């Protein structure tokens, strides 16, 4: 965020002069990474089975 | 003091052109020079004058 | 131009050997090439490639 | 010490800008990898 | 570019393999810069000139 101050009035101290602020932005990211498996299993063993 | 480019982040985007994504596709000389034969099956004889 | 009476044929696939020869010159009647198979494409997505 | 004040000095000014950028397309072709898309002649160093 | 080879016919020759070759691609920026120029002259100078 910026900064606001109070200005005072003078044409010569180092108040009266109205101070510079910045604003700032920064970056965030998704990064999609992957998780997986492999799950085997024979045949068979598919056929005998009495369950999906 | 100020706000630099590095301050804005990513408000600035950086584009992207395929207009220097392109190549012409060069063909067989040899295809184009000579007689294509359509073959059915590995091996042609052709008999030629030799005497 | 100096080639008249010839059909020219230029390589621009990379093929040409320049240490090899500069031109050949050929009755084109007497060259043939067969074509058993043109370019055929497979997508491949079990496959193994290579050993060990 | 160098510092001119424009209104203060009753002077006035033009400022010109322009912004480029360039490239150059140096690229593989059906000849091979890393192929320029220039060339140049160079001068004649050599005395006869 | 890729390369592709002649491969024969074999179930156990090291020929009869099919190799396997990569495409790849690079990247080209074009990347602006600002050029600029101040000229500066005093004001009576412009109004005595008799030329723009």
């Amino acid at each position: 965020l910026p900064e606001a101050d109070w200005v005072g009035e003078s044409a010569t101290d180092p108040e009266g002069v109205i101070k510079t602020s910045k604003v700032t932005w920064a970056n965030r990211t998704l990064v999609a990474e992957e998780v997986a498996v492999i799950i085997p299993v024979p045949e068979a063993v598919i056929d005998d089975a009495t369950v999906e | 003091a100020d706000i630099s480019r590095a301050e804005v982040a990513t408000l600035i985007e950086e584009g992207y052109s395929h207009s220097l994504l392109a190549a012409a596709k060069q063909g067989s000389t040899v295809l184009s020079a000579f007689q294509n034969v359509n073959m059915g099956t590995k091996t042609t004889h052709l008999p030629v004058l030799a005497t | 131009g100096s080639f008249l009476g010839f059909n020219t044929h230029f390589n621009r696939n990379g093929a040409w050997s320049p240490e090899s020869a500069v031109a050949f010159i050929a009755d084109s009647s007497r060259v043939k090439i067969g074509v058993r198979q043109d370019i055929t494409v497979k997508f491949l997505d079990q496959a193994t490639l290579g050993t060990g | 010490d160098n510092q001119i004040n424009l209104a203060e000095r009753d002077m006035v000014a033009l400022r010109l800008k322009a912004r480029f950028a360039y490239v150059l397309g140096v690229s593989a072709t059906a000849m091979g990898a890393n192929k320029t898309p220039v060339g140049v002649v160079t001068p004649d160093v050599t005395p006869p």
